[PDB]
DNA sequence: CTAACCGTAGACCTA
DNA sequence: TGTACAGTGACAAATTATCTGTCGTCGGTG
DNA sequence: CACCGACGACAGATAATTTGTCACTGTACAGGCCCTAGGTCTACGGTTAG
DNA sequence: CTAACCGTAGACCTA
DNA sequence: TGTACAGTGACAAATTATCTGTCGTCGGTG
DNA sequence: CACCGACGACAGATAATTTGTCACTGTACAGGCCCTAGGTCTACGGTTAG
């Protein structure tokens, strides 16, 4: 576990060298010896000493002798050793916490110090700025190192419990998040609105999309189930989209990974969760889930950037003119988005491997032809409140309001279960538990 | 006036077509062989797609100069039994020299392929003068041919002792092997990498792993390979004027059988017409068009 | 106006036929001079016809005939004409307004119209990455021109109305704006404050700082009446601020160079500059008075950042322990900040010009010795509203409340002026117009 | 065998003690002198403090080569006449002979001093065998000595004709001037600097606005000036193997009188030396600290 | 006088 | 002619590890 | 015994490396991230029944 | 029925 | 082994302005 | 008249320049700037006096 350093290649001086040294290796005659020698020194102009060193050299060197030797104190400091570790120490202590410090004040910090011992002699400001330099420049590697990723067909992810679930088929693992579209909206007067939020569930398998949405209401639970909604039933538009391909996917995952935010750890989503049969699944670190995350700049590179109304990434980038330009409104933004990702995205090649497209690869993956769900047995995505008393007469109390309905009344007394649409609460579906069973009793009116 | 005393080499096309893996028809290839010429005996060979022309040669006398060591796959049944240096080295007009001088022989500036005619070639499947051969393939019939038949087969220059059994013969003292990393200085190389973290390296489309390597997560590590076989790939540090050996590395996620530098290029390149295959139709074009048109 | 192309330093080829001309140019006999052009043909080793170009050519261009000729059609495009002025058009387009373009959609735009065109040959992406370089290239520059500024001991500012305004003496021109201090400050408990609010009053001519005040106010004509106040008055400090000078300055200015925003515009202060006599001016834009603004960024560097809870710069820089470092109190920063201004900042050599400080540059430069204003003469800082009624019993009207005090009964009916301290409403200061003149009547009580 | 038939060149350390504009005390200067060897006749001079090593003959050249022209300030009577080339150019041994062969002279490689020393240098203050002489005044006082004798002196050599007067009894022809561009292989440069905004240009602590620089706010050119006077730049912008003439650029915020370079950074290093005496005895290192322990 | 009970509101955590 | 401090090329001076002679000594050879 | 090659003790000369000095130029100062919308979890004055 | 009058509040602009 | 698209070195192929011969013609000279 | 230097009409060879292809690598995706505190300027339901 050593050894072989090689030569880099010989300049010119050296490549002279190396014929002499070559008609000095072979022995022969001692006085003829003795004339290479001679010739040798003539051919070099230096002396009759030196190529005796020379060839020494090269025996046991060979062509890294003929290389010129460093000058071998590289890289050393003259000053005195107390100062080489003060300023190491300083600029340690200077950035530490939330506070930083520059190599110009930690030249005065020396100057100060040096004042204080009467030392005459302390290191200048351009020597602190090369002392530090070392520090300097790893720290500008260690922030850029670019992970290898995976190498394709084979993959796995962790969860924040330190468990490794495997990802074998379309429809197996599905991931979902929040962002923003970078850019401003209308209404149909003109008048600007906050830009949208954006949801997407992604297949991790094939990386194709699952399902969006995009609006003005702020992330939660509700807004999940509308995700969900649209990426699990068969999807269908309009001639209006101008659509060459339909979207095909549908289906329903085994585990939903995603980010560890309230939106994602609530009893509404775990009642949803428990009634369709899938299992949630938390990310251990931002870095942990890339795919789920990563799509979003392709859009901002393939899409937003190109329409009016644009911001930025960030504010330092935002354009002044953002405020003023903006025309599209909701409705519109929506269609683009769908032609986008039907007729473009999904149909792009995966970036992992062969010439499957997105679509494809997630088709070819998909174990069995999936059962439509019916569109009726969503109404599980509405929310359960896990009790009420029915009161006497049959009426029931809810959020503010009483609702009342056939039979209620003599079921008086008992406690129930309410599901109910947190945009529209006229009626209400009410649950009773017989065997520890959730069963339908009633639909009560308001 | 002995064994190893002068080595001579040479070099033609080869007039066999090759086709490649995916059954697509390949320009011929180039063989490279070195001779000692007190027997007349093969010391080793470079077969591949390459001019002899500044390269090659320098594989070549790395192999001529190495132990052989074939494998099971090459079915030889005699050992190929020489290595080791010379006294002098003729080829056929720096570098050059530059490998001898580090080695310890003479180099010199400037016809067994006559019998390779003859006695193979001309008998094989893509022959130029329908049929398919790969380049590995081509190989082992090579090597079959030198190591069993034209080394063990008496001169008529001779008529007493085989090509081998002269080499053997004339050898005045027992050579010994020199390290193999002292032979680094002919392997082909690749200017510049960057360690990824955890210390692995992208070359080909492959991932290399490397021992120790994770130290330097970040830095500009350059690299050398065998083209016959690139499934172990030796880093090296740069220093100012020197490549100082680092580590190794292994490929990753490939397949178990020994992998190839023109095999790997192949793949890849089979990659590269899949993809320009789909592309898009009225599809993408249709979409971009509709989008300035509804924004205005 | 025009010619004289001196040539570069000429490689070794040309060397070598340099001197071949300098044997042909000289004539000679005749036979002689062709046996000159064999000899010069051999040493060349070329032809016996080509060094009669090379010496004619050296006739015309001296030296620069001797440098290899350029292809002549170097940063011609191969393209077709339509196409290149496409690309240019596009792109010029595909960033105007708000919306961005990259080069990468431009050569799929191309691609598009190749397609309606029947064109088989459309220039490839990589060809558009360079036929669009120069443009994206020669903004690198243009949007980082650097300013000459000024070249010292002369100096003049715009106004918005175009006016050109001297600064000619110390206290002549004095300027003011308003920043955030980029620390968090804690209270006596450990419990965080949003940053402070940082106003600088600073003299044009020295550029020594006059006054300074910081805390959590939002800016307001209160806010700058206060930074007057204390950039006006004699300055004192006591001996736990530990300084070694003291802060000499006080005056009076005579232009009141600002900002517009409404801070300055303010009836507030033109009533303050009427009373004090000095004149209010506006900047025509940021960049046209950088004196006032500039010494924000050095107490970043230099004070700022080296203290705990230092929250960078913008929020692409801002530390992660940003907001749980802080421990620093108003009151400890505050006592930082004067003892680095007065015993550092102020100390320093003026960077326009010569061995002045600061300090010295602004007492050398003042005309004569300021009588300083009796700190009772600053109620003229305090609010006058133009009017309230004086109300039949000697009661006025004020801000919801009534005051009461000596006179007033005899003015009722009488519209009168109020002069009140918007921090403490206690009593007004009545005044009236005797002969156009304000005239002070009588102090009222709530 | 006629007047500029052939020149030569000379130079020496002059041992004359120059002190500075504020005083400060100077090391001796240099002084490279052209000389026409048909009459002895001096075609121009330098005087500066850079050593006759590559630089200093190229502008003495040029000296000689360019009509002369000198001002009121010089109090000379007589006219300096000499301008053109010769027909060979011998110097004190690349850049030499591209300066010939660009003018159209030969150059070759290889003792006016011996007067210079016994009728102006040995009798001037600060001879170094308490007094002070400016670098300015002592090129007054050698052009005068120049002008007004050495070339109007008569030698024992000839008798009837002085030096000057000899010349111009040899030319064979009439010279013609040279337009001055022409000699721009000579000048001494910057290798870079940035036009700044309106085309303004930094040399020396001087700012310089050009003509029709301001089309090129952003870009890099570089920069020739003759050490004797700076007020004036000429600009060239950089084309591949060749520097381009662009524009000249006047000096501003300067004194009238016509600035040299040797002054200019006297001034420069005056206001640097004023700036490190002011410094922070106590006033900065104790903040500093007190800074950090109140922080702790 | 004493005990049980759904709707507002507060403390806290996270994307 | 917007502004002033932190960081950076280009070069001179001080210190030192390393190369070069000249000579002496030991070993191999004639 | 004498001549030539290899090695060393020693002193002296020399470029390589580091440190210090000086002039020219890039870039932030220009109101600005701690705030907001969810969810869980629990306390609770008021209300009602015994 | 009719006219005059200080304190809240809304529209708008800017740093 | 987090991720996948925009931008970038290194090199081969096609097109062309420009350099090189060989010869013919005109002018200067012997 | 014959020999040598300068110029040109012409064809042919040749590197320079542009264009196209392929493999290796940097960097944003990771809730996030339209909101906020002043001031001027004016409208105004309610209140009060005639
Ligand atoms: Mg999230
Ligand atoms: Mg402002």
């Amino acid at each position: 576990l050593e050894k072989n350093v090689i030569a880099t290649q010989l300049s010119e001086e050296a490549q002279v060298k190396l014929e002499v040294i070559q008609s000095l290796l072979e022995p022969c005659d001692r006085t003829t010896y003795g004339q290479k020698l001679r010739e040798a020194a003539e051919k070099l102009n230096v002396s009759l000493r030196t190529v005796q060193r020379l060839v020494k050299n090269w025996e046991q060197d060979g062509l890294v002798g003929l290389t010129q030797t460093s000058r071998a104190d590289k890289g050393k400091h003259r000053i005195g050793e107390f100062w080489e570790n003060f300023i190491t120490k300083t600029y340690k202590e200077g950035n530490k916490g939330s506070k930083r410090m520059t190599p110009k004040q930690v030249a005065l910090r020396v100057e100060a110090k040096a004042r204080e011992l009467k030392d005459s002699k302390p290191p200048n400001y351009k020597t602190v700025l090369r002392v530090l330099a070392p520090i300097l420049e790893k720290q500008q590697k260690a922030k850029s190192i670019r992970s290898p990723g995976w190498r394709g067909t084979t993959l796995s992810v962790k969860t924040r419990e330190g468990k490794d679930l495997s990802v074998d088929y379309s429809n197996h693992v599905w991931q979902c998040d929040h962002t923003r579209v970078d850019v401003l909206l209308v209404d149909q007067h003109g008048e600007i609105l906050s830009r949208p939020w954006l949801t997407t569930v992604i297949d991790t398998y094939s990386r194709c999309i699952m399902g969006i949405n995009l609006g003005f209401d702020a992330p939660s639970s509700g807004v999940v189930a509308l995700a969900l909604r649209h990426a699990i039933l068969p999807k269908r538009y309009g001639s209006e989209y101008k659509l060459h391909c339909e979207w095909g996917t549908y289906g329903k995952p085994e585990h939903f990974y995603t980010d560890g935010g309230k939106d994602f750890r609530s009893n509404h989503l775990s009642q949803i969760g428990a009634q369709l049969g899938f299992v949630c699944h938390l990310r251990d670190r931002p870095s942990e889930g890339g795919v789920v995350e990563r799509p979003f700049k392709t859009l901002n590179d393939q899409l937003f950037s190109t329409l009016p109304g644009y911001t930025g990434s960030n504010v330092q980038e935002r354009p002044e003119d953002a405020e003023k330009d903006a025309r599209l409104t909701l409705r519109e933004l929506e269609q683009l988005l769908v032609r986008y990702i039907v007729d473009r995205y999904n149909q792009s090649i995966d970036a992992r491997m062969g010439d499957q497209t997105r679509f494809e690869r997630w088709e070819a993956g998909l174990p069995t032809v999936p059962v439509p769900i019916p569109e009726r047995d969503l109404d599980i995505c509405l929310m359960k409140q896990s009790r009420r008393t029915v009161q006497r007469g049959g009426c029931l109390q809810f959020q503010n309001l009483m609702y009342r309905g056939e039979y209620l009344a003599g079921y008086a007394g008992e406690t129930v279960n309410l599901r109910f649409d947190p945009r529209d609460i006229t009626t209400i579906l009410v649950y009773r538990q017989e065997n520890n069973q959730e069963v339908f009793l009633t639909r009560a009116h308001a | 006036d002995y064994s190893n005393h002068v080595w001579q080499c040479d070099h033609t096309r080869v007039d066999v077509l090759l086709v490649d893996q995916h059954g697509e028809i390949l320009s011929r290839p180039w063989l490279t062989t070195v001779i000692d010429t007190y027997s007349r005996c093969i010391m080793g060979i470079n077969l591949g797609f390459d001019a002899p022309s500044s390269g090659v040669v320098a594989l070549a006398l790395r192999h001529a100069i190495l132990p052989k060591r074939y494998g099971s796959e090459y079915k030889l049944h005699c050992e190929w039994g020489t290595y080791g240096k010379p006294e002098h080295f003729y080829t056929d007009g720096n570098h050059l020299s530059q490998i001898g001088a580090q080695l310890g022989f003479v180099c010199h500036l400037r016809r067994p392929f006559k019998t390779l005619n003859d006695q193979l070639f001309s008998t094989l499947p893509g022959y130029t003068g329908d049929a398919r051969l790969t380049l590995r393939e081509l190989e082992q019939l090579l090597v079959r041919y030198i190591v069993d038949r034209y080394n063990q087969s008496i001169d008529a220059r001779m008529g007493d002792q085989t090509r081998f059994e002269r080499w053997e013969a004339g050898l005045p003292t027992v050579p010994v092997p020199i390290p193999e990393r002292d032979l680094d200085i002919c392997l082909m190389k690749q200017s510049r990498r960057t360690v990824q973290r955890g210390g692995c390296l992208q070359f080909q489309n492959l991932m290399y792993r490397g021992e120790y390597l994770a130290g330097y997560a970040g830095e500009t590590v350059n690299l050398r390979f065998d083209p016959r076989d690139i499934t172990t790939i030796l880093v090296y540090r740069q220093e100012n004027n020197q490549e100082v050996f680092l580590t190794r590395a292994h490929a990753q996620g490939l397949e178990t059988e020994q992998l190839a530098l023109d095999e790997a290029e192949a793949a890849s390149r089979r990659l590269r017409t899949a993809g320009k295959t789909i592309s898009n139709q009225s599809l993408l074009q249709e979409v971009v068009d509709r989008d300035a048109l509804v924004a205005t």
